[PDB]
């Protein structure tokens, strides 16, 4: 179960890397 | 336009959501080289003989380790520094007892990362840009090549080269100070000067201009919303600031330039850090820290301690203690 | 006649010496005449491993291994005296030489067996009225299997025999029985078995060559385990020369 | 291993909580008129 | 000397106490040192057979030289202080002394590395100067934008 | 404290006679001692062969004795095994083997006593530091 | 600091790792604005030493943040867009890594140490072969703390035959 | 239950007393000494040099209260044990398996 | 990028809330028993 | 059941005198003459059922034999222990200064 | 009581990952104009 813990942790965290690059909100210039 | 053309137009496109460019052409094969091989084996990989005397260190996470513990193993001492591809080795089993994780990894990272500082360059230049952010990163990289690279090459093995893990890291520190006396270097002194400072300006530089932000916003937003991207006034009140700043010390130790602030700010921390890189870098050729054992003297000639014998006193207790089965003569000569 | 540099890194150094196929012949031995082996070589191929059945009265047997520790497993510059016995039989002495090598190999499904390797103090006899060593002659005999790890060695709390704590300092109020025999450190010595069957000899230089296979515990861990049983076989090489 | 038994239950909630909290305040946003 | 059999002096961890292979076969010294077989030397390379290190030669034919040289060398071994205390780490101050080796190449990695940065720094300049940006972006020229947006 | 005639006094010979050192003749011990032995003997051990240190008790129980002047003059010149059995100089430094080791060229008698008096009275200051090793550091 | 290792194991508390992102990001944060800042700047002057073309008093941002955003975007995925959140996350993470940092050492005040995990004691005190980096370095602390004591807590009179104190072969 | 007071003796006779472990030590070595703080006695690391084993010094230990007392130990091993809890100063009997107790010390609600 | 004309807003009242959430936590009143075991 | 050894061989004569049988060579330091010369015949020429049959080495001079006769009392003799006597460990059993 | 070891878990988990859904879903629907 510990392993699991910390490879699901860590999967959730590259899967957020993820959407924080390719689906951030764009930036607009004013 | 032929192929070939086209081929380069894209490699070298400012359009692409990631800049590629002929840096990322290495760059990115060998970073996912070393991810991928580093993912596994911190999962998954067997023991590692790392001091080359039969004794199997565990780092992987289904082989009894937590993230705090576990780490990618460097490779055998048996190997020293010796090129230990897959491919020298009669298995995968063999090759994965003599730690060749450690070494895939480490080369296909450090390959990768100095393409990544050469990328850093090239889209400069692709923007329009001045090209020095490249050179900033210089720092942590010339680090990286430090305890992954120069340490193994100064002391024969990549066995000595810093563990991919949190535990061994702590391992590689502790059993650096005993064999270098790091701590009393001025190099790595000017590393913590480096660091500390670092962290000093940047607290103090996020401050000042945040205590001088122009009023945009009411008290039920985040002042935040008063700055908008690629506005072309300034957001905050640098005149402001300054005069805080000036008074808080005197007006001739604080910057009224921003460009003069924020060279500061990008150079303290890179030289201190350069001077951590060289001194892990010399320390590999084991010119070490400074020695003052015994250096204090009563007039019959009894030794004084200082707090220099003290810290002699802990590094013998690292020195004796580490890598208890490896030596057989008693001088700890790599 | 190959220098060090024609050899290092190629694996050469961890071969025995082969004989040509026209090495057929028979070396005379004068029972008047001491005589010495200046040079034994072995050269293990393969590594058996009696698997471990869990009825306990089931026929075992020996499985292959891969070899984990490359190219550091032969026996070498071994040299002893060769007695001339009242039968005719001769015997084998071991002296000294490189006798012993740590040898690790892996079992299908990752367990990996360390062992030592050795024939340190080989006693080993042919069949009586020897008049020629030839293609017909055998070497049998017995050898020491001391400890894998000797006295001094510390396990990775530090605990050890010779030297090194003697309990379990990270549990300071725990109950000592459950761990005594993690705690307390043993050295194990035990009797190895080997045979050597001359296949090719220069009955004019005294050269021979031939199979061998061995049989040995492997290690326990200073008594924190069972030792498996090693079957280890292989090629030799041995230049007999008049003492 | 001998590891600690409400440890996984202490990680499940120690990331459950507070992403919910941030997940909830976040789709909230969304889905107020623009 | 003193009667040992170093040839089948097993260590505390298996491998040979002075003598094991290197993973070729060769053999080679025992010890931290197994990393070092590469070595090669002219007071070392007399005891050295085809196979390696050779016993036979070990026992019988080590001169007295060699022994001198083998002494003065592990005594003199490029480990030292930045005032020049000789020695590892923790050695006590009384010998003036840091190997030649020792300064000629920490100098020279210092050297090199600050010659490195100083080529990322004149090239990069270099560039922005012949392409005409090294002083800053043209406020009513930023290449940037005229590039569509990357989302 | 202080280094005073009484530490600098050591035994000349077997026989009971001593001889007291000046301080000059202190510091020229501890600066030849450096010179010529330090390499191997800092701090009173023996770093090519450990099991024999420069402690006086050791030196007293040496063959022939080497706890006074005349005992480590002597050494100097004509180094042997601990039980006076062999001849050590052809790997040991000495005036004997100058050829091979050559800071031992230029040393003099008033040297080689300086060197004695040092290798006396050090442990009459250090105590047990003196072949000590790194435990007593 | 070689105590709190010997002694506390301080490298492995988590409240000392916050601090050390804190402050390692901190520098971080430092050097990559100062040189983003310095390599985004707009040509205000004909000089080739850029500094003299800036004065306190301008009203226009001196650097291009849509430039820096461009090319942070393409290198690393992500960027600062917002100045305001830039500077204040400055702010935020040393101070942040520096309190973490205090935390733990109040801990330490009272021995309450990150100083092992239970479940790797148990697996090593059963199991001589299993061996870790968390083990090795406590071997370390272990010499640290014998070899240094004496000297160190000279209230304490330590005397530490030597046949007792803790050491490797050879060494 | 209290096991009652332990005193060592050497072989000689002499009262021998256990150097306590101070909080700062999460581990601490077994030395035992006379009523003037000389080393009598100890459980050595390297045993090649040792020269104040308990086996040497033929250290005993005897019970005097608590369920031990009246009684002495003589067996080295035993003797050992015992001066290994010495090290933390009165000696307890302790149910461990109700809990399933690891043996590594926890903090009171003072400490928490 | 065109915005798809497909979307739709999504939505639960409060007493579809409360439904809801009465609904999960009297089915882990019964099958928690049967979790523990 | 379980034993150390060498612990237990410590409270035989071992733990009290150079046992001629055992103890490392480093020992024949202690006392005047042995070492190194008679230190290796000895332990070369071990072991020895009793310590007087020290003086029956062949080879031995008058002066080598009246040296170990005066050195008698500081011998004792204990059976040979493997632990002890493996690995080469009675010329280096690990230990230095 | 020897009960099974990840009922606690399980439990814990079958209550607040559908709870969550519906809170999300109830708060954003709050969150819309009107
Ligand atoms: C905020 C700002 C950030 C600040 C962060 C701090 C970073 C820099 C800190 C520098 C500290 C300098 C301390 C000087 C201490 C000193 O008194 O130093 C003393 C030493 C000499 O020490 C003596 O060294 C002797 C050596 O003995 C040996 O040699 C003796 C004879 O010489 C005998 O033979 C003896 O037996 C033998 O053992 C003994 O140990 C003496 O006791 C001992 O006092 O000076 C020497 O080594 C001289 C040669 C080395 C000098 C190196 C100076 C630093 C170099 C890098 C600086 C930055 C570079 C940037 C460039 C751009
Ligand atoms: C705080 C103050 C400093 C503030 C920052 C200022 C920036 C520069 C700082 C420089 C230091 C200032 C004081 C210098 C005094 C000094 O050095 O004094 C030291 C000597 C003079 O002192 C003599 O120093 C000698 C050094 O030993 C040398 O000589 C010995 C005796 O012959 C032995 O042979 C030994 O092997 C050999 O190393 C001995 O100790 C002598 O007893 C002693 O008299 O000056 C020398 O050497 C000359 C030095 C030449 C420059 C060094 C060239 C090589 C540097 C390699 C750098 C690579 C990485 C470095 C990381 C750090
Ligand atoms: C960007 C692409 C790239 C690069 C540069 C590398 C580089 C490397 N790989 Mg990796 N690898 C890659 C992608 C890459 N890899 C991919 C996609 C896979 C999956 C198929 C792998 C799978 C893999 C495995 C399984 C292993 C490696 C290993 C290695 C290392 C040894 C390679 C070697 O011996 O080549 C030698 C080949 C040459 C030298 C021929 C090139 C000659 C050219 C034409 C001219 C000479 C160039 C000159 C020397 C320098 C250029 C100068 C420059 C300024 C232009 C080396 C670090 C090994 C390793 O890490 O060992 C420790 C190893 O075991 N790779
Ligand atoms: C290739 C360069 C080099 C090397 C390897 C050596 C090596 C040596 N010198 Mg020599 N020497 C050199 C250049 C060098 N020197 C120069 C340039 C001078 C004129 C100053 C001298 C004048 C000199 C004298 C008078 C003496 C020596 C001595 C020695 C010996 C003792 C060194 C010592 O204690 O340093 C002490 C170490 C330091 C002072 C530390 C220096 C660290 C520097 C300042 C860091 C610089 C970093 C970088 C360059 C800064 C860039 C800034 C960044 C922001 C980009 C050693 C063999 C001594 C000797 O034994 O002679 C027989 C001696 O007496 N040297
Ligand atoms: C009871 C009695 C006697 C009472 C007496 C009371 C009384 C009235 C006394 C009067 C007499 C009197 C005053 C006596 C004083 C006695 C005395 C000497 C006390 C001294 C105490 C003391 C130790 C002072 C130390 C001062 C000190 C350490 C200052 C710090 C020095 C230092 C490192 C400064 C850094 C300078 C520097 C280059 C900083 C750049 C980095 C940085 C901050 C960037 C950030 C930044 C800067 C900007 O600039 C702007 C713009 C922006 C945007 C921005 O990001
Ligand atoms: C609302 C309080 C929240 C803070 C509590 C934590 C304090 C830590 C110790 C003090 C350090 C001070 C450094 C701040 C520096 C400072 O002065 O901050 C000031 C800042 C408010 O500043 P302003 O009003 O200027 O707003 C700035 C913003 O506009 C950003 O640009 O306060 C906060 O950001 C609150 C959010 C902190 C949130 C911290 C992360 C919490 C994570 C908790 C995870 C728990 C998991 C639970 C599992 C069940
Ligand atoms: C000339 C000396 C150079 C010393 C080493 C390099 C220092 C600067 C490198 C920092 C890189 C930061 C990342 C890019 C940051 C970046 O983009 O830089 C931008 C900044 C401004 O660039 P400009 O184009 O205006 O000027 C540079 C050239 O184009 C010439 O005009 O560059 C400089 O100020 C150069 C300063 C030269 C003089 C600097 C000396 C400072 C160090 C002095 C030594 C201290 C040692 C202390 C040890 C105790
Ligand atoms: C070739 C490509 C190479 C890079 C690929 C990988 C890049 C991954 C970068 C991080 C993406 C996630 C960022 C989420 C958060 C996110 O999307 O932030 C985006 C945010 C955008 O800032 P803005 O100024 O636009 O925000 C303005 C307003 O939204 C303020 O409310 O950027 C930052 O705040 C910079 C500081 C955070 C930088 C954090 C970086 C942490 C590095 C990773 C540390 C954990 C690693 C754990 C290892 C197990
Ligand atoms: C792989 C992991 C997957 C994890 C995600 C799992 C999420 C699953 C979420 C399911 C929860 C659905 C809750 C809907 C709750 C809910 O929305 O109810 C109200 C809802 C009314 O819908 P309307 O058409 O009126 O639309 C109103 C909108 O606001 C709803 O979106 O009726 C239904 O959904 C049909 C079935 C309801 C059945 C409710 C019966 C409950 C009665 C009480 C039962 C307990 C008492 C028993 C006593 C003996
Ligand atoms: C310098 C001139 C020098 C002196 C003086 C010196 C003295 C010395 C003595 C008195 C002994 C005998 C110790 C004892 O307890 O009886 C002794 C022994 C050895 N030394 Fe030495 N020595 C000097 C120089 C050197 C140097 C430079 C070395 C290292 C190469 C060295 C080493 C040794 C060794 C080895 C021995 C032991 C020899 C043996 O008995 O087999 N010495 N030294
Ligand atoms: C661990 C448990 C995890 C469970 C996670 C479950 C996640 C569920 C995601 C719910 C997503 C809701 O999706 C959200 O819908 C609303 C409408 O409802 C959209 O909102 C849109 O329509 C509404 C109409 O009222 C407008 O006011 C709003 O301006 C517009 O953007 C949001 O743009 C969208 O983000
Ligand atoms: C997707 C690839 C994941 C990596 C595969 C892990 C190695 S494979 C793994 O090896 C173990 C040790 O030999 C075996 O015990 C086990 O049965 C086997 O599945
Ligand atoms: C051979 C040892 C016999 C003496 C018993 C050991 C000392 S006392 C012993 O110590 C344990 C903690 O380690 C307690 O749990 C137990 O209750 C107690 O009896
Ligand atoms: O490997 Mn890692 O650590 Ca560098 O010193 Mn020598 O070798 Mn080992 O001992 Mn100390
Ligand atoms: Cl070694």
């Amino acid at each position: 179960m510990e392993t699991i813990t910390y490879v699901f942790i860590f999967a959730c965290i590259i899967a957020l890397f993820f959407f924080a690059i390719f689906f951030r909100e764009p930036p607009r210039i004013t | 336009a032929n192929l070939w053309e086209r081929f380069c137009n894209w490699v070298t496109s400012t359009d692409n959501r990631l800049y590629v460019g002929w840096f990322g052409v290495i760059m990115i094969p060998t970073l996912l080289a070393a991810t991928i091989c580093f993912v596994i084996a911190f999962i998954a990989a067997p023991p590692v003989d790392i001091d080359g005397i039969r004794e199997p260190v565990s780092g992987s996470l289904l082989y009894g380790n937590n993230i705090i513990t576990g780490a990618v193993v460097p490779s055998s001492n048996a190997i020293g520094l010796h090129f230990y591809p897959i491919w020298e080795a009669a298995s995968l089993d063999e090759w994965l007892y003599n730690g060749g994780p450690y070494q895939l990894i480490i080369f296909h990272f450090l390959l990768g990362a100095s393409c990544y500082m050469g990328r850093q360059w090239e889209l400069s230049y692709r923007l329009g840009m001045r090209p020095w952010i490249c050179v900033a990163y210089s720092a942590p990289l010339a680090s990286a090549f430090a305890v992954f690279l120069i340490y193994p090459i100064g002391q024969g093995s990549f066995s000595d080269g810093m563990p991919l893990g949190i535990s061994g890291t702590f391992n590689f520190m502790i059993v650096f100070q005993a064999e270098h006396n790091i701590l009393m270097h001025p190099f790595h002194q000017l590393g913590v000067a480096g660091v500390f400072g670092g962290a000093l300006f940047c607290a103090m530089h996020g401050s000042l201009v945040t205590s001088s932000l122009i009023r945009e916003t009411t008290e039920t937003e985040s002042a935040n919303y008063g700055y908008k991207f690629g506005q072309e006034e300034e957001t905050y009140n640098i005149v402001a600031a300054h005069g805080y700043f000036g008074r808080l010390i005197f007006q001739y130790a604080s910057f009224n330039n921003s460009r003069s602030l924020h060279f500061f700010l990008a150079a303290w921390p890179v030289v201190g850090v350069w001077f951590a890189a060289l001194g892990i870098s010399t320390m590999a050729f084991n010119l070490n820290g400074f020695n003052f054992n015994h250096s204090v003297i009563d007039a019959k000639g009894n030794v004084i301690n200082t707090w220099a014998d003290i810290i002699n006193r802990a590094n013998l207790g690292m020195e004796v203690m580490h890598e208890r089965n490896a030596h057989n003569f008693p001088l700890d000569l790599a | 006649t190959l220098t060090y540099d024609d050899i290092v890194g190629t694996g050469l150094a961890n071969k025995c010496p082969t004989l040509d196929d026209t090495a057929r012949g028979a070396y005379p031995i004068d029972s008047s005449q001491t005589y010495r082996i200046a040079r034994l070589c072995l050269q293990p191929t393969t590594f058996l491993v009696k698997e471990e059945p869990k009825n306990k009265r089931q026929e075992a047997e020996f499985v292959p291994t891969k070899l984990v520790t490359r190219e550091t497993t032969s026996l070498d510059q071994i040299q002893g005296e060769l007695k001339v016995n009242s039968d005719g039989s001769l015997t084998f002495v071991e002296e000294d030489g490189i006798d012993f090598q740590p040898v690790t190999v892996q079992m299908a499904g990752g367990e990996r067996i360390p062992l030592l390797f050795t024939v340190k103090n080989l006693v080993a006899s042919t069949q009586p009225n020897v008049t020629s060593i030839t293609t017909s002659t055998d070497f049998k005999g017995e050898f020491n299997v001391p400890s894998y790890r000797t006295a001094n060695f510390l396990d990775p709390k530090g605990r050890g025999l010779a030297s090194g704590y003697d309990s379990a300092i990270a549990l300071p109020q725990a109950k000592e029985e459950e761990l005594a025999r993690a705690n307390v450190k043993r050295f194990s010595l035990t009797k190895g078995q080997i045979s050597l069957n001359v296949a090719k000899v220069d009955g004019r230089t005294g050269e021979i060559a031939g199979t061998f296979e061995s049989e040995q515990l492997s290690d326990d861990d200073m008594g924190a385990h069972e030792p498996h049983e090693v079957k280890i076989q292989g090629v030799f090489y041995a230049s007999i020369e008049p003492a | 291993m001998e590891v600690n038994q409400l440890g996984l239950i202490a990680t499940a909630l120690f990331v459950l909580v507070p992403s919910v909290f941030l997940i909830i305040l976040y789709v909230q946003t969304e889905s107020q008129q623009k | 000397k003193l009667g040992a059999n170093v040839g089948s002096a097993q260590g505390p961890t298996g491998l040979g106490k002075y003598l094991m292979r290197s993973p070729t076969g060769e053999i080679i010294f025992g010890g931290e040192t197994m990393r070092f077989w590469d070595f090669r030397g002219p007071w070392l390379e007399p005891l050295r057979g085809p196979n390696g290190l050779d016993l036979n030669k070990i026992k019988n034919d080590i001169q007295p030289w060699q022994e001198r040289r083998a002494a003065e060398y592990m005594t003199h071994a490029p480990l030292g202080s930045l005032n020049s205390v000789g020695g590892v780490a923790t050695e006590i101050n009384s010998v003036n002394f840091v190997s030649p080796r020792s300064w000629l190449a920490t100098s020279h990695f210092v050297l090199a590395f600050f010659f490195l940065v100083g080529h990322l720094w004149h090239a990069g300049r270099a560039r922005a100067a012949a392409a005409g940006f090294e002083k800053g972006i043209d406020r009513e020229s930023e290449p940037v934008l005229s590039m569509p947006s990357l989302d | 404290a202080e280094l005073t005639p009484e530490v600098l006094t050591v035994p000349l010979n077997s026989e009971g006679k001593t001889i007291t050192l000046t301080e000059k003749q202190y510091l020229e011990g501890k600066r030849l001692f450096q010179y010529a032995c330090a390499s191997c003997h800092v701090g009173g051990i023996t770093k090519t062969n450990p099991s024999l240190d420069l402690r006086t008790e050791t030196l007293a129980l040496a063959t022939p004795p080497r706890d006074n002047i005349e005992g480590l003059v002597d050494y100097m010149k004509n180094p042997t095994t601990y039980d006076g059995e062999q001849e050590i100089a052809e790997v040991h430094p000495s005036l004997r083997s100058a050829d091979i080791f050559p800071k031992m060229r230029n040393l003099t008698e008033k040297d080689l006593v300086a060197i004695a008096g040092h290798i006396l009275v050090e442990p009459k200051i250090l105590g047990d530091k003196w072949g000590g090793g790194k435990v007593y550091y | 600091l070689l105590f709190f290792q010997g002694f506390h194991n301080w490298t492995l508390n988590p409240f000392h790792m916050m601090g050390v992102a804190g402050v390692l990001g901190g520098a971080l944060l430092c050097a990559i604005h100062g040189a983003t800042v310095e390599n985004t700047l707009f040509q205000d002057g004909e000089g080739a030493s850029t500094f003299r073309a800036f004065n306190p008093t301008q009203a226009e941002e001196t650097y291009s943040m849509v430039t820096a955003n461009r090319f942070w975007s393409q290198i690393f995925g992500i960027a600062f867009s917002n100045k305001r959140w830039l500077h204040f996350f400055m702010l935020f993470v040393p101070v942040t890594g520096l309190w973490m940092s205090a935390i733990g050492v109040v801990g330490l005040a009272l021995n309450l140490r990150s100083y092992d995990f239970i479940s790797q004691e148990i697996r090593a005190a059963e199991d001589p072969e299993f061996e870790t980096f968390y083990t090795k370095n406590l071997l370390l602390n272990e010499g640290i703390r014998a070899w240094m004591a004496p000297q160190d807590q000279p209230h304490e009179n330590f005397v530490f035959p030597e046949e007792v104190l803790p050491r490797g072969n050879a060494l | 239950a209290w096991k009652g007071h332990a005193v060592f003796r050497n072989k000689e006779g002499e009262e021998l007393f256990v150097r306590r472990m101070p909080a700062f030590f999460e581990s601490f070595p077994v030395i035992l000494t006379d009523k003037n703080g000389v080393v009598k006695a100890d459980i050595p690391f390297r045993r090649a040099e040792s020269k104040y084993s308990f086996e040497q010094q033929g250290v005993t230990v005897s019970f005097y209260g608590g369920e031990l007392n009246g009684q002495t130990f003589t067996d080295p091993p035993t003797v050992k044990s015992y001066a290994r809890k010495a090290i933390f100063g009165e000696i307890f009997e302790f149910d461990t398996e109700t809990l399933n107790s690891d043996g590594i010390f926890r903090t009171s609600p003072r400490g928490w | 990028m065109e915005p798809n004309p497909n979307r739709q807003p999504v939505e639960l009242n409060r007493t579809s809330l409360y439904l809801g959430l009465l609904l999960i936590l009297v089915l882990a009143l019964l099958f928690s028993s049967y979790f523990f075991n | 059941e379980l034993v150390n050894v060498v612990d237990e061989k410590l409270g035989t004569a071992y733990g009290e005198k150079i046992d001629l049988n055992n103890t490392n060579i480093a020992a024949f330091i202690q006392y005047r003459g042995l070492y190194p010369t008679l230190a290796k015949l000895i332990v070369k020429n071990a072991p020895y059922e009793s310590v007087e049959d020290v003086l029956n080495i062949p080879g031995l001079t008058e002066r080598q034999k009246q040296i170990l006769r005066e050195n008698l009392e500081h011998f004792t003799v204990t059976e040979v222990e493997t632990a002890l006597v493996e690995g080469g460990d009675r010329y280096n059993n690990g230990l230095y200064k």
